[PDB]
């Protein structure tokens, strides 16, 4: 038998159920349990109870809405959102990375919400409860102090979702429920960069759906580098979106994750007007280099990290105006 | 604490007072005792533990048994008919898709969910559905084989082939 | 006839039913759960260790230290430096230092936690060079400088023959520690009963014997008190080919506790007990004539090999024995250390410790082969043994070869003569020869007894029983001695069943290590039938009213030769066998010649030394991404002499099994350890490869029919892993112009190496 | 019907979901997969399926397994120490009060239930706690002398 | 009285565990009365 | 029940010179075991 | 015993032997009396 805390397993069919039980202390949500239940096993975490919410009907409903923009309940699986037609038609960057994640079982049962909420990685924290204690824990949990940055004014865990990225370029929002009620903020807003405090979700507090508008003059892709063709979380990732007009660039969004502790959006707006050439993909390079930290958080070395997300972040933007 | 579960695993009704904390994988091989369904990582990483919950798979180490009430689980205990080995299974034991067999339940059981969505898969096809099940031994090259002869005896002729 | 028919293994059914039982899905219902105290030191003295709480926590049944198990072991009798649970210091982080049974899990891991331990802190090292340094603290007293064992050697004129040479290059080349990854986790269950004081083992092991030797001895039991048993086993790949650790320390729990204890390990775990290929640097230097014939050799192999003895000396030894036996080399130098290092022991995996060199020297060859202007795989034709049998001057008895038919053989099936150097930009093509052993000639204790034995039993229900110790772990030694058996008594595959590594009936195995089953126990089993057909011959003569000589047994038919009688059934032969005689049993063995286990003069030439080598030939067809810098290996074509493949299907299979192998080492397996910390201990982080980035892989089977073989057979499982290596550097270069000289060819160094030839040039 | 039934076996807390109409014989042996209580007959005649209830003896195959709902349970499976025999289990070993052995679960704890109640039973005694065990390949004397044996064992522990 | 067979039909084999006192003569009966090869058949006595 | 597997045991160790503990005995199992006719008219601790 | 042994495994590896044992004909009864075989026996037990 694997070793877990003795919690209580809730199982709400309603939202607001979800939620009050989420009020008492030491309470998860549980989506598929891909990313929590390996985590809870190796002692990351001492729950007294999970709230799962697979059971809550209604929550994986995937739609499109009277204005054209699709909304997708927090529920769905990266499968039905990765086979759905309607989302690799009109929005193929979502579909691109909620397919790119993890292995095909684990995107039969994973889902939007829990992809987005995953937890940030390091390598001195996915490890278990005897490599941790003997090395005396760390900031992000039971100790005080991070292995990576010794300064540990904070934790410096790296997101790695493949997801987040995606819906950033595509200007998703979130819609958010808890106990003061409903609030929607973009989906880029769902995050903070702070490896042990990386979401701005509050006690109490779901991520219900997303919803996705209309792509107009918009096309979007998203790109990621691993060393093995599966499994493997992204040891970089970019997505990015742009409007062409003749030759010029008229607009441009680019979001990149495996590479802070946060999915970014990278400012790019010196680019704007100007064509796509050697010397504007340098200058974007250069812009993702900047917003980007890649840290020592991974077993893969940190010269190589930033190399791939600079060079696919191009690579992306080429595909994209090559189209 | 524990709490009641009910489900259909292997096509009969269970209704057993299972742990809130209990994994599926736990449930199916100390509870039930299935042993087919192996525990080859600490967490998600190898597929060694695929199992079926309403024809799609679903690691077992990675899915709590009260996550399945009311549905329909499958092990490789199930596959075969009394004795008698079914066609994805005898054609993992013909074509040598199995060595050692520790892998072999989780990517039979993968196998089993690609075919019932996918009768006639493509090659790319079959490796993407068994991307995240490991195998020391084989190399894949005949898991690969397996899938396609297992597909084939499967197919229906009515329909290309 | 069964030999030589496309077989499914006799095991194959229970496995794909999930019917087969591996050690953790054995019922025991009174099954404590037993749990070991791992140092959180990679290094350290134990100052003192109170169990006292722990021992008082309710549910505890026992608890256990160092100062219970006085007995270090070794896999190798002259260096047994390990003991169960530490004594003085632990040497790596995971070093065992206590260990509980308890009833449940929660009640095991709460025992560990109040367990006192005071410890000295010591200085670690990560390196061979920093073990090495001048005032570094020895791991072992004996060995005050940190190296276990130094070899230095010469065969011929070196100096001699690399002034004869028109072209000298060396080159230095470094290989990350790879770890077996056997996907079933290791587990040991152990049963002692008090009341008459036996203790019967279920374990994951591919050496049940040497299991039965180190528990007898670390827990000072007679060995007649013990009974081993391997069950179903999720393979090993050399990983269990030594008695380890938690096996002995489940049966010291179960001991102390009067009972049954179930010692399940976890991944990290596994990576722990680790026993895998160490991290090695290579100093390969050739000398070559203008015509491409090899003059000289000079190689020097440093092996990190973790923090005890085990397979250690064998390894070392092994990096430079089979530099000879595949090319004629005129003279050879060999220079290698095996050092201790504060990480996980290394020890014996597919290709044990040949296989770095060898992927060294391919590397090097070829690329001095490309200043020549002489082809690759023609430069490897051009040094072939010149004529055969071969005698080494590392003293080993090459009878069969068939790499002359494996090279043309992958050259035909790859193209290469119409692809070589002319494929699309970012593709190339890479060829390699590699090979091994069928088995080290000389058991590691000498007891004097034959090499393999096998029992037959036939009784009046006409059902062979054949009864092996050896070690099916996934391999099919269970089909192969059941193939030879019958194809000697001339009866089907199924009239065989097969008993097999359960101390208590099976006669006794040295193991399924260095690729030694099908050889010794296949000659064995043969040896055995033989002695049945006799037997039964004998009675249907008798019935026939026929000379024994006249009798021919076909398809289970004893018949007159050439009569135009078809002669007796099978069943009516054992009805006619049983009259006077009742169960028959028989025996057969096998003993390797001594001619073939090496020179008595030369001390260590034991290690290398076989009756035969498994050869292969392969060539690899990959592309490079320079973008993100990774490497794909589309497909391998490979080419192997396996004597007779007495299974097609398993020699296919084993063949694939192996290359691939060496394509996780070659593009992405590593370890990696920070100050004595493990970083890699999961799957997701050591990256074995999936099915989608693996290659397809080809395999073309040749037979060279070797003399002494069963039924001409050699090895199939070792003797192609380390070619990929080299092959794929070699496409690697074709494609994207870059030598690398660190694996794995992972993104990182591809990337690294693409970077600064575009510095220069 | 399945109901919730709590007890402790053999030392263990149980809570299962179990069917109403389930025998304790059955519980033990199919839920709980413990052999060693047997079914020597059709019902109530040979004490074979004999098990501790709170200390006293109880026929398993005529006892609903939800009857002993929150009474400690124990079947000869409990009496030894891990893998040492308690001393009434060596006696019945030691003085050949056990054959084919097919009745010595239900007549070891028909005595462990004597020996609890009463430590220093008379042969008649024992007789008469032993009443209802059938044996068929003793000839019952050595039965009653592992009994006297045990229970000078335990007296002097 | 008990028996436990099994039969496998990938193989056409017949293991039995029985309350037998003569496992041969099982195993002679088994064999005449399925008109099975005797061969084919595994007679195993458990404790009695 | 009749302890045959004992009576055999004993009487190969007294042969051997060897105590009983030394024995390990593996009985009735058609494919491990040498046919036996049977435990019938008390022919065992004669014959076996 | 175990030097023995250990000697023992020299040349040999493991040691496998078959002991066996038959009735004379001369206490399987009068072949020209009808039946006769059964009753007839290698020696009784008596008892009183
Ligand atoms: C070997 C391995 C490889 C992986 N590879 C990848 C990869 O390449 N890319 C990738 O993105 N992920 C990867 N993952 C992570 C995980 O499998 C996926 O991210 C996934 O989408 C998890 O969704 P889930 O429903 O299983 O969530 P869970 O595991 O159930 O939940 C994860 C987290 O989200 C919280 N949560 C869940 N639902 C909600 C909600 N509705 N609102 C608020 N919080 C919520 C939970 O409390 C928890 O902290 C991998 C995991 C493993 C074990
Ligand atoms: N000629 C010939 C040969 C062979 N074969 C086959 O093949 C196999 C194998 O063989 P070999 O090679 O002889 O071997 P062995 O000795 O038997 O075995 C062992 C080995 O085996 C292999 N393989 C395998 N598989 C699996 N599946 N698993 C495993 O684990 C393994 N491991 C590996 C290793 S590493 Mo060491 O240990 O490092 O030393 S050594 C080793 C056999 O059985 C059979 O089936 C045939 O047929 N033929
Ligand atoms: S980044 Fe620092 S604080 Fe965060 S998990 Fe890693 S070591 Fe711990
Ligand atoms: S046991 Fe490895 S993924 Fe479940
Ligand atoms: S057959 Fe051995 S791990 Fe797959
Ligand atoms: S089985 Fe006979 S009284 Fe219960
Ligand atoms: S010992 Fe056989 S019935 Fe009692």
């Amino acid at each position: 038998m694997n070793i877990l805390t003795d919690f209580r397993t809730h199982r709400p069919a309603t939202l607001a159920d979800a939620v009050n039980a989420l009020a008492a202390e030491a309470t998860l949500p549980l989506g598929a349990g891909t990313d929590l239940l390996p985590n809870l096993r190796r002692g990351l975490g001492h729950p007294a109870a999970l709230v799962d919410l697979t059971g809550i009907d209604g929550l994986a409903t995937i739609s499109t809405l009277a204005d054209g923009s699709l909304r997708i309940g927090a529920g769905a699986t990266l499968e039905a959102i990765a086979e759905h037609d309607a989302i690799r038609t009109t929005w193929p960057a979502l579909a691109q990375a909620a397919e790119s994640v993890a292995g095909p079982t684990h995107r039969a049962a994973a889902t939007l919400g829990g992809n987005l909420c995953q937890d940030t990685r390091c390598t001195f924290y996915n490890q278990s409860e005897w490599w941790r204690s003997g090395n005396g824990y760390c900031l992000k949990y039971k100790g005080d102090k991070c292995h990576v940055i010794v300064k540990s004014d904070r934790c410096y865990a790296t997101y790695h979702g493949d997801v987040a990225p995606a819906l950033m370029v595509l200007d998703a929002r979130a819609e958010i429920v808890g106990p003061a009620g409903k609030r929607t903020v973009p989906v880029a807003q769902l995050f903070r960069e702070s490896g042990a405090e990386h979401l701005t979700l509050e006690k109490g507090e779901l991520l219900a759906a997303i919803e996705v508008p209309p792509t107009g003059a918009w096309s979007a892709a998203y790109s990621k580098v691993r060393i093995r063709d599966a499994v493997d979380f992204p040891l970089a990732g970019v997505a990015a979106a742009l409007q062409r007009d003749g030759d010029r660039i008229a607009g441009l969004r680019v979001a990149i994750t495996g590479s802070n502790s946060a999915p970014l959006m990278v400012p790019v707006d010196a680019l704007l007007g100007g064509n796509w050439d050697d010397a504007a993909a340098e200058t974007l390079a250069q812009l993702v280099r900047k917003t980007s930290n890649v840290l020592r958080t991974t077993i893969t070395g940190v010269k190589y990290r930033r190399r791939v997300l600079l060079a696919i972040s191009r690579k992306v933007v080429d595909q994209l105006w090559e189209a | 604490m524990k709490n009641i579960l009910r489900l259909t695993l292997n096509g009969r009704a269970r209704e057993d007072l299972v742990p809130d904390n209990m994994l599926l994988l736990d449930y199916l091989r100390e509870t039930v005792g299935l042993t087919g369904t192996k525990q080859g990582c600490d967490g998600g990483e190898c597929g060694a533990c695929t199992v079926l919950v309403d024809d799609r798979p679903r690691l077992a180490c990675s899915t709590l048994a009260h996550q399945v009430a009311g549905k329909k689980v499958e092990t490789v205990e199930s596959l075969a008919t009394q004795g008698t080995l079914s066609k994805l299974q005898a054609a993992f034991h013909e074509k040598l898709g199995t060595q050692c067999g520790f892998c072999t339940p989780g990517m039979i059981m993968a196998s089993e969910a690609l075919l019932r969505k996918n009768p006639s898969p493509s090659r790319d096809e079959i490796k993407a559905a068994l991307a995240g099940n490991l195998c020391r031994c084989t190399g894949y090259v005949k898991i690969i084989k397996s899938v396609e002869t297992a597909a084939a005896a499967r197919l229906c002729e009515e329909g290309a082939r | 006839g069964t030999v030589g028919v496309r077989t499914p293994l006799v095991d194959g059914v229970e496995k794909v039913t999930g019917k087969a039982k591996y050690t953790a899905d054995i019922a025991a219902p009174d099954a404590l759960v037993g749990r070991i105290l791992r140092s959180p030191h990679a290094h350290a003295r134990i100052l003192a260790i109170d169990t006292s709480a722990a021992e008082a926590l309710e549910g505890v049944i026992a608890v256990c230290t160092g100062a219970e198990t006085p007995v270090p072991f070794g896999v190798l009798p002259i260096a047994e430096n390990e003991y169960p649970l530490a004594r003085d210091k632990v040497r790596y982080r995971g070093d065992p230092v206590a260990a509980v049974a308890a009833i449940d899990e929660v009640t095991a891991e709460k025992a560990l936690a109040l367990i006192k331990v005071d410890y000295e802190v010591l200085p670690a090292y990560m390196t061979p060079k920093a073990a090495m340094k001048a005032g570094a603290i020895a791991l072992h007293d004996d060995k005050p400088n940190n190296i276990l064992r130094e070899v230095h050697a010469e065969f011929g004129d070196v100096a001699a023959a690399f002034a004869e040479a028109d072209l000298i290059r060396e080159k230095t080349y470094t290989f990350a520690e790879v770890n077996h990854v056997h996907m079933e986790l290791n587990a040991t269950l152990a049963e002692y009963d008090p009341v008459r004081d036996m203790l019967t083992l279920n374990t994951t092991t591919q050496v049940p014997y040497y299991v039965h030797l180190k528990v007898a001895a670390c827990l000072q039991m007679d060995s007649a008190r013990i009974r081993v048993i391997k069950p179903f086993l999720g393979g090993g790949f050399g990983a269990r080919t030594e008695a380890l650790h938690f096996e002995i320390i489940a049966g010291l729990l179960a001991r102390k506790a009067k009972g049954t204890v179930r010692l399940l390990q976890t991944r990290e775990e596994t990576f722990i007990a680790h026993r895998g290929r160490p991290w090695t640097e290579v100093k390969m230097k050739i000398g070559l004539k203008k015509d491409g014939k090899i003059a000289a050799l000079a190689l020097e192999a440093t092996q990190a090999g973790g923090a005890y003895a085990g397979y250690g000396i064998i390894t070392i030894l092994y990096t430079g024995a089979l530099m000879h036996g595949l090319y004629h080399i005129p003279a050879i130098k060999h220079d290698a250390w095996r050092v201790y290092t504060n990480t996980p022991p290394c020890g014996a995996m597919r290709g044990h410790g040949t296989v770095d060199t060898r992927a060294a020297f391919e590397a090097l060859l070829t690329e001095m082969g490309e200043e020549l202007g002489i082809d690759s795989l023609k430069i490897r034709q051009i040094n072939m043994l010149p004529q055969i049998p071969y005698v080494t001057m590392y003293a080993q008895r090459v009878m069969s070869y068939g790499v002359p038919e494996c090279l043309e053989k992958v050259k035909a099936a790859s193209g290469w003569e119409e692809r070589k150097g002319k494929l699309p930009k970012g593709r190339g093509l890479g060829i390699a020869l590699s090979h091994f052993v069928s088995g080290t000639s000389t058991p590691k204790h000498w007891t004097g007894e034959p090499h393999a034995t096998v029992n037959l039993k036939l009784d009046f229900d006409g059902g062979i029983t054949l009864l092996t110790g050896a070690a099916d772990i996934g391999q099919g030694s269970n089909t192969m001695a059941s193939q030879v058996a019958a194809e000697v008594l001339g009866v089907r595959l199924s009239r065989i069943r097969v008993i097999s590594a359960d101390s208590a009936l099976t006669p006794k195995d040295n193991g399924s290590y260095s690729s030694r089953v099908t050889f010794m126990v296949g000659n064995a089993s043969i040896s055995a039938a033989e002695e049945l057909k006799g037997v039964l011959v004998k009675a249907a003569a008798k019935k026939l009213d026929a000379r024994e000589e006249d009798i021919e047994v076909i398809d289970e038919m004893f018949m007159v030769s050439g009569s135009q009688d078809p002669g007796l059934s099978f069943q009516e032969v054992v009805k006619a066998a049983m009259v006077d005689s009742g169960t028959i049993t028989v025996k057969g063995t096998y003993t390797c010649p001594t001619e073939f286990q090496g020179d008595k003069k030369i001390r260590g030439s034991a290690i290398g030394a076989t009756m035969g080598f498994c050869y292969a030939a392969q060539v690899v067809e990959a592309s490079v991404d320079e973008i993100t810098g990774k490497v794909t290996a589309h497909k391998v074509w490979v080419a192997v002499d396996v004597g007779k493949a007495l299974n097609p299907l398993a020699v296919e299979g084993q063949t694939q099994g192996g290359v691939w192998m060496g394509m996780g080492q070659a593009l992405s397996e590593e370890t990696v350890y920070d100050n004595g910390r493990m970083v890699h201990g999961n799957i997701l982080d050591y990256r074995v490869p999936t099915i989608v980035e693996s290659p397809d892989i080809e395999v073309i089977i040749v037979e060279s029919m070797d003399p002494n073989g069963p039924f001409g057979a050699k090895e199939a499982s070792e003797g192609m892993l380390a070619g990929f290596l080299p092959a794929i550097h070699e496409a690697v270069y074709e494609a994207v112009g870059v030598r690398a000289t660190d694996f794995p060819l992972s993104p990182d160094r591809i990337t690294e190496l693409l970077d600064a030839k575009e510095a220069a040039a």
